[PDB]
């Protein structure tokens, strides 16, 4: 064959730390389904949000938003534990069918995205040489994502510590733990992985009374 | 798995 329809541009979804991940890959032929498990950012987290995405930069900003919807009711479970699995299907019709369901909860939400939503032809070609000319920061800006994430799950982690540790924990050392969160808050912000795991770091040495008494 | 974030 000389022409075969296919979806033209990456479809996937938003993922912890502004990512995109990639359900469908560029030029795919259609009819096409494919689905893949995702989990909980946060322990206790008790719904999550799809942003359903079609570009093909790493950082999810720079994608073309195609649809959200929210899946709620999971159960309290740490997380990673709970399994989210989320499907995408393209019908002969180019119509775009996305659903997540909660294994756990068998509970299930979906959205239908339309054939002419998204980019358009001019659109798609800018987008691909974008992504050609940021390959390299974009592998850069998923590593700073890694530690993001990192220093995103020591901040809630802690947090919940302080909360469930109430008065045992001396005020002093709640003081520290204050500052600490906050320069760790701060660094998160921005693109420097060596600034967040200092911050990490200093939340720690100033942690040892509270992970005593958590422990 | 990846992570999904929260409902804002």
């Amino acid at each position: 064959v000389l022409l075969l329809d296919v979806t033209p541009l990456s479809l996937g979804i938003e993922t912890m730390g502004g990512v995109m991940t990639t359900l469908i890959a560029k030029n795919t032929t259609i009819p096409t389904k494919h689905s893949q498990v995702f989990s909980t950012a946060e322990d206790n987290q008790s719904a999550v949000t799809i942003h359903v995405l079609q570009g093909e930069r790493k950082r999810a900003a720079d994608n073309k938003s195609l649809g959200q919807f929210n899946l709620d009711g999971i159960n309290p479970a740490p997380r990673g534990m709970p399994q989210i699995e989320v499907t995408f299907d393209i019908d002969a019709d180019g119509i775009l069918h996305v659903s997540a369901k909660d294994k756990n909860s068998g509970k299930e939400q979906k959205i239908t995205i339309k054939a002419s939503s998204g980019l358009n032809e001019d659109e798609i070609q800018k987008m691909v040489r974008d992504a050609e000319a940021n390959a390299e920061a974009d592998r850069k800006f998923e590593e700073l994502v890694q530690t993001r994430n990192q220093g995103d799950h020591l901040l809630h982690s802690t947090r919940k510590q302080v909360e469930e540790a109430g008065d045992k924990l001396p005020a002093d050392d709640k003081t520290a733990i204050e500052s600490a969160l906050t320069a760790l808050e701060t660094a998160l912000k921005g693109e420097d992985k060596a600034a967040i795991e200092a911050k990490m770091q200093e939340l720690a040495q100033v942690s040892q009374k509270l992970m005593e008494i958590a422990q | 798995p990846p992570y999904l974030p929260r409902p804002r």
